[PDB]
């Protein structure tokens, strides 16, 4: 927008790599409706579908965390553009990003918040249920005076 | 057994299920009427009413 950020450096191999977006344990966000469901309860029988996948689910995505962790081990340099909020599953969301030796300055605390908690109010338009977000959660709400601009350049 | 590895007492425990679920019908169906010689007095089961009882021990 204006100018750089940061002191220009010779920048360690290999280079830097930014993953931006919400860190997520789990959480396969590719959801659609498969046909051949396994028992409702039983979930030892669910397996199966792990060696007979829908077509979507075949190799699924995640989270952008964990392409940072998977590109860390792979041998790359991973930074994690974020935000979590100060309560205690926000600090476990970064220090397992910390262990797998991510990145994390980029990462920022918001005080006032609780980690993956969507507030939502439940409406019941034309005798049918519906959410709509009230208040939406730290993932969701990085600003943009809060980005990194050193992992940007970099 | 499809997905797990199974009971390995499920041999037994289906057997005895199907034992006490199918094969007592089975035999007590086959006892035959008793008549005496002179036929005066004849003697049969019902079947159809037969009773488990739970053990006492």
């Amino acid at each position: 927008v204006d100018y750089d950020d940061g002191i220009d450096f010779p920048y360690d191999d290999p280079p830097l790599v930014c993953c931006f977006g919400a860190v997520q344990k789990e959480f396969v966000p590719v959801v659609r409706v498969h046909d051949n469901p396994m028992h409702p309860d039983i979930y030892s029988q669910w397996k199966m579908l792990q060696w007979d996948p829908p077509e979507f689910g075949r190799a699924p995505g995640g989270p952008p965390s964990n392409v940072a962790i998977s590109h860390v081990r792979l041998g790359g340099r991973a930074a994690f553009m974020g935000k979590v909020g100060g309560d205690d599953y926000g600090e476990e969301l970064v220090l397992m990003m910390n262990k797998e030796r991510v990145q994390t300055r980029g990462v920022k605390f918001d005080e006032g918040a609780s980690t993956a908690c969507t507030r939502v109010k439940i409406k019941f338009e034309d005798g049918k249920m519906k959410a709509e977000t009230v208040k939406e959660p730290p993932e969701d709400s990085l600003l943009a005076s809060e980005l990194n601009l050193a992992v940007l350049k970099e | 057994g499809t997905s797990t590895i199974p009971g390995f007492n499920q041999i037994q425990f289906e057997g005895f299920y199907r034992f006490i679920d199918q094969g007592l019908i089975e035999e007590l169906s086959k006892f035959p009427k008793i008549e005496d010689i002179d036929h005066e007095i004849e003697f049969q089961l019902f079947v159809e009413t037969y009773q488990l009882v739970e053990p006492l021990i």
